[PDB]
RNA sequence: GUACCUAAUCAGAAAGCCACGGCUAACUACGUGCCAGCAGCCGCGGUAAUACGUAGGUGGCAAGCGUUAUCCGGAAUUAUU
RNA sequence: GGAGAGUUUGAUCCUGGCUCAGGAUGAACGCUGGCGGCGUGCCUAAUACAUGCAAGUCGAGCGAACGGUGUUAGCGGCGGACGGGUGAGUAACACGUGGAUAACCUACCUAUAAGACUGGGAUAACUUCGGGAAACCGGAGCUAAUACCGGAUAAUAUUUUGAACCGCAUGGUUCAAAAGUGAAAGACGGUCUUGCUGUCACUUAUAGAUGGAUCCGCGCUGCAUUAGCUAGUUGGUAAGGUAACGGCUUACCAAGGCAACGAUGCAUAGCCGACCUGAGAGGGUGAUCGGCCACACUGGAACUGAGACACGGUCCAGACUCCUACGGGAGGCAGCAGUAGGGAAUCUUCCGCAAUGGGCGAAAGCCUGACGGAGCAACGCCG
RNA sequence: UAAGGAACUCGGCAAAAUGACCCCGUAACUUCGGGAGAAGGGGUGCUCUUAGAGCCGCAGUGAA
C-alpha cells in the first residue's frame, strides 16, 4: 500500500526525518512519491515540523496511510482533525 | 576374459579413458584375466586434465567384463562392456570416484576401497 | 486526446525518412536517413511517391506505422 | 526446503495444484463439446454452450484463467451460436 | 584536414604503453588464462640472484631473475650495499627501471618478505627496509 | 554511565619521514677511489665527490613522510576551440 | 579563467620525441605513530564453503493434544515476488532522455453502491496396525473451519438488434434492449427482543492511488588485416495463443528483409545520476549513495499466486560435496559474520530491535544480520 | 563360432567389412579442370486417406 514514513537522513547519532509519500514495498531511503515535509527529533528547543497541509490531505484522501510516528507528526499539525472533519462533511 | 591387447573402458575418474592390455600378471604364461585380476595396461585414451595421461604404463584391476563370472551357487553374472580401475601398489583406486557396477568378487579380492565407492555391487 | 508521431518520406520499396544528425563534436550536419516499414492497405503507393506516415501499434514484426496520405506522386 | 513455512507452502501449492488440475480439465472439456455441438447443429447445442459458459466463468472467478481470455472463450462459441 | 574529413575520419590519439608491463597481469589459475589488473607490487620467487655489467658506467650490479606470482619472468634490481638473497628467496617486486642495466626494469623492495634490510643504513631508511636504531 | 560538565595531580607518557649539483626550497666534513654504490632526466663515482655511505647543519612536510601502480594535466604531442 | 623547465650542437635557430614540477585513489609497500569526529574497508576466484544467525505471523478463522487461564504440533489466511547480495551474462529498446497505448494487467489501501441466501462432502491433526538405519512411507478408522464444493439471487462483463455523436486507420463514448452467464463468511463485542446493532473480516461493480507490461524518436565501445547476413527469415491470409499488439506459434501463399549512413562476425562492457581531472573544449572512472536492468552452483521447465518461471520453493538433467545399516537419503553464503584458497591487499563467527522502515496481528505484541549501534584498520578528510 | 580383435605374418596374405537407389553434407592442396562417391550422416516394408494416419517383424535395396 502507499504509506506517508519517514526517510533517515543525517549522520551518526544526528538522525534528521524527511516525510514522504512512498510505495511500502520501497526502500526506506530509496525511491519515493512525493516529499511533504520534515522532521527533526533532536533539535535544540521544538522538533521543527514543516509539514504541507494541502499535499497531506491530497495523499490521505487518495488512500494513503502514515506510520505511527507520522500519524503523531499530522496530528500536532492539525491536519488528521481537519481530514476528518472533511471526510464526514 | 582379458588378454593382451584387449582394449577396456575405465570406470573412474582418473583421467584415463581406454586404456591397451600390455600383460595379465600372475604367473608365466598366463594368458586371460577376469573380474578381480590386475593387468597391466598403456592408456590409449585420456580425458583433458586427469592425472593419469594418455602413454602412461599403469595397473588397473578388472571389474566388469562381457564374458562375466560363474559363483559356487551355479549363478552367474555378466556385464555389456569391459572396464576397468586404475590402482596402485596398495590396491586403492587412483581415481576418487568408480562409475556403474561392479562385481562382488572385488570385495573377495579386497579391493574394498573401490567397491564402498562403486554405485552398485552386483 | 494525443499526438502520434507524423513522418515525410519517399517510397524505396513496394519508406525512406532522411533527417540530419548534427556532429558532437564538429558541429557539421550530416544527412541520414532511416526506413520506415509501413501499411499501406490496398497496395496504393509505388515507388518513388512521397507519402505521409503516422505511429500506430505494432502491427508484424517490424511494421510499426500506417500510410496515411501520399504528397508527390511517383 | 529448509524454511517452515516454504516447507508448509509445497503442501498447500500440492493441494491447490489438484483442485485447479481438475476444474482446468473440465472446463475444456465443456468448451470442446460445445464447440463441436455449434459445427453440427445439435437439438442440445444450446445446452451444451451455457454449460460451457457457465464453467469459463466459474475458472475466472477462480483465477484459474483470466477474465480477458473467458472473455475472448465466451465470444468465439456465441457468435458461432 | 577539412572538417568533412574530419566527419568521416575522426582523430586518434596514441595509445599509451605502460613502463612495468609484468605488474599490470594476472594470472587465474582456474581458468588458465591471464587478467589485467594493475598490482603496485608483485610477489615472486628468485631463480637466479647474481651481477650485471652496466651499459659509460662500470660496477657490478647485484640483481635476481624473479618468476612472479602471475608466471612472468623478470629482471629485477637489489638496491642497497648487501642483501641475503638466493635462489628460492621469496621477493617483493616494485616497478621502477634501473638505467644502465638493459632488461632490468623492476626494483625488489628491501625489508619485505625474505629480502632484509640494509645494514648499517641510517638514512633513507624507509628506502632501504631498515629499522630504526636503538 | 557513552557525549558532555565539574574538581584534583603532573611537563610529566605523546615526532617522525624525505630531501639538500641543476630542474627544486635547503652545504660542509670524513670515508670510499669507475669500487662500493646513486639515478625521474641531465648524469654522478677512475685519490681534494655539495650527486656514493656516514656525520653535523639546513630545507620541506608533519601523525605522518616517502616509494610503487594507475588516470587527467602540463602535451597545441590528434590541434572543433 | 590559461606559468614552465631539462635534454640532439663546438655554438645556433627550428622540428620532434622523451623526462620533470600539479591533482587524484577502494590503493599497496617501507620507516614511523598520540588523540577525537565523520566517512570508507575482497578491486583478485560469478572460487569452494565448516558453524551460527538473515521470514515469519495470526488462538478474536478451526479442530485436537498436553499442561494449569496457558502452550504445542496440525488445518486455514496473509507474508515469503519486499527488504539484503552480486555484476557473471548482455552492444540490447538493457540503459538515458522524450513520447504513445483507441493493443494492456494491478493483491494489500481509499471512496461510492448493492449484497452477503440455502445445502453438502472431504481431510490433516488424532487413534490404531505396520514397514524402514535414516529421510520418510503405507493400512484402518475419526473430525473442524473465514478450508473445499453444489444450488439461489446480483451485470456495467458476453452475443445479437440497432441508434446517436466523436476520433488518429484499426476505431472510440454513450443510448438501449433482448438472450445466455458469474458471488459471498464468519469472528469478537453491545443491547437484548434473539431481533437489531459496532469493529474487523467476505462478494460484486465502478473510480482513485500504487506497482508492473508493451511499443516508438534520438543518444550508446573497438576491429574492414571482419563484407556479405537472414529462409519464420520479410510481408499476406487464417487459426491458435497472450493481460496485451505482434511471426508470438503453426498452416498455406508470395520472395522479400538487412548492409559501406557498416549489416553480420569476433572481442570488450551491466547502463545512468554521479566521481576524478581540465581554464574550457575535452579526457578518464562507475567502489561507496540513489534509479533502472540482469543473475542466485550450471542448464531446462513449470506449479502456486495479484505478482515468480521464485537467493535462504518445487520438478528434471549435470558437476561437486556429505550421511548410509548400501535399500536408500541430503546440500548450494554473489544475506550477515566467519573459514580455506587466490592475492600486493580489504575487518567481528559482536550488541539491540530503543529509533526509522517492513511482514503478520483487533491489539498487546512477535519476527526483522533491513536497520540502529559497538569492534578492528592512519585507508581518507577535518580538528 | 564364446571372449579378444592383427597379439598372426617378411607383409592384414586370405577372409571379413563397404556396396543399390533417394536426400543432406563434404577438408588439405590445386595446373582452378579437379581432389569427390572425399569424409561423414539420414530414408527405403505393408495398409489406408490425400504430406498425414495406421500395421507388423530381430531385421523393410528383409534374397541375389
Ligand atoms: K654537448
Ligand atoms: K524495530
Ligand atoms: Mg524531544
Ligand atoms: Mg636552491
Ligand atoms: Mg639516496
Ligand atoms: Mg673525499
Ligand atoms: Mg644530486
Ligand atoms: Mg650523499
Ligand atoms: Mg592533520
Ligand atoms: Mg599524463
Ligand atoms: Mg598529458
Ligand atoms: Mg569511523
Ligand atoms: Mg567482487
Ligand atoms: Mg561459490
Ligand atoms: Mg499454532
Ligand atoms: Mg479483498
Ligand atoms: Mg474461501
Ligand atoms: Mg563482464
Ligand atoms: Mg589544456
Ligand atoms: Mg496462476
Ligand atoms: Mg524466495
Ligand atoms: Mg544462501
Ligand atoms: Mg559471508
Ligand atoms: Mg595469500
Ligand atoms: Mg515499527
Ligand atoms: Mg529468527
Ligand atoms: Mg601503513
Ligand atoms: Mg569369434
Ligand atoms: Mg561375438
Ligand atoms: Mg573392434
Ligand atoms: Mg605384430
Ligand atoms: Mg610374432
Ligand atoms: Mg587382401
Ligand atoms: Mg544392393
Amino acid at each position: 500500500a502507499v504509506k506517508i514514513r519517514l526517510t533517515r537522513l543525517g549522520s551518526k547519532r544526528n538522525p534528521f526525518y524527511r516525510i514522504v509519500v512512498a510505495d511500502a514495498r520501497s526502500p526506506r531511503d530509496g525511491r519515493i512519491i512525493e516529499q511533504i515535509g520534515t522532521y527533526n527529533p533532536t533539535s535544540a528547543n521544538a522538533p521543527e515540523i514543516k509539514v504541507d497541509e494541502a499535499l497531506a490531505l491530497k495523499w490521505l484522501n487518495d488512500g494513503a496511510k502514515p506510520t505511527d510516528t507520522v500519524h503523531n507528526i499530522l496530528s500536532k499539525e492539525g491536519i488528521m482533525k481537519k481530514f476528518d472533519e472533511q471526510k464526514k462533511a | 576374459m582379458i588378454q593382451q591387447e584387449t582394449r577396456l573402458k575405465v570406470a573412474d575418474n582418473s583421467g584415463a579413458r581406454e586404456v591397451l592390455t600390455i600383460k595379465v600378471l600372475g604367473g608365466s604364461g598366463r594368458k586371460t584375466a577376469n573380474i578381480g585380476d590386475v593387468i597391466v595396461c598403456t592408456v590409449k585414451n585420456a580425458t583433458p586434465g586427469g592425472v593419469v595421461k594418455k602413454g602412461d604404463v599403469v595397473k588397473a584391476v578388472i571389474v566388469r567384463t562381457k564374458s562375466g563370472v560363474r559363483r559356487n551357487d551355479g549363478s552367474y553374472i555378466k556385464f555389456d562392456e569391459n572396464a576397468c580401475v586404475i590402482i596402485r601398489d596398495d590396491k586403492g583406486p587412483r581415481g576418487t570416484r568408480i562409475f556403474g557396477p561392479v562385481a562382488r568378487e572385488l570385495r573377495e579380492g579386497n579391493f574394498m576401497k573401490i567397491v564402498s565407492l562403486a554405485p552398485e555391487v552386483l | 486526446r494525443n499526438d502520434r508521431k507524423v513522418y515525410v518520406g519517399k517510397v524505396v520499396s513496394d519508406v525512406l525518412v532522411e533527417t540530419y544528425k548534427t556532429h558532437k563534436l564538429y558541429g557539421k550536419r550530416v544527412k541520414y536517413s532511416k526506413k520506415y516499414k509501413t501499411h499501406d492497405e490496398n497496395n496504393s503507393a509505388k515507388l518513388g511517391d512521397i507519402v505521409k506516415i503516422q505511429e500506430t501499434r505494432p502491427l508484424s514484426a517490424t511494421k510499426r506505422f500506417r500510410l496515411v496520405e501520399i504528397v508527390e506522386e511517383s | 526446503a529448509n524454511i517452515k513455512s516454504a516447507i508448509k507452502r509445497v503442501k498447500t501449492t500440492e493441494k491447490a495444484e489438484a483442485r485447479n488440475i481438475s476444474q482446468k480439465s473440465a472446463m475444456r472439456t465443456a468448451v470442446k463439446n460445445a464447440k463441436t455441438a455449434v459445427s453440427n447443429n445439435a437439438d442440445n447445442k444450446n445446452e451444451l454452450v451455457s454449460l460451457a459458459v457457465k464453467l469459463v466463468d466459474k475458472a475466472a472467478q477462480s483465477n484459474l484463467i483470466h477474465s480477458n481470455k473467458a472473455d475472448r472463450i465466451k465470444s468465439q462459441l456465441m457468435t458461432a451460436n | 584536414p577539412t572538417i568533412n574529413q574530419l566527419v568521416r575520419k575522426p582523430r586518434q590519439s596514441k595509445i599509451k604503453k605502460s613502463d612495468s608491463p609484468a605488474l599490470n597481469k594476472g594470472f587465474n589459475s582456474k581458468k588458465k588464462k591471464f587478467t589485467d589488473l594493475n598490482s603496485p607490487q608483485k610477489r615472486g620467487v628468485c631463480t637466479r640472484v647474481g651481477t650485471m655489467t652496466p651499459k659509460p658506467n662500470s660496477a657490478l650490479r647485484k640483481y635476481a631473475r624473479v618468476r612472479l606470482s602471475n608466471n612472468i619472468e623478470i629482471n629485477a634490481y637489489i638496491p642497497g650495499i648487501g642483501h641475503n638473497l638466493q635462489e628460492h628467496s621469496v621477493v617483493l617486486v616494485r616497478g621502477g627501471r634501473v638505467k644502465d642495466l638493459p632488461g632490468v626494469r623492476y626494483h625488489i623492495v628491501r625489508g619485505a618478505l625474505d629480502t632484509s634490510g640494509v645494514d648499517g643504513r641510517r638514512q633513507g631508511r624507509s628506502l632501504y627496509g631498515t629499522k630504526k636504531p636503538k
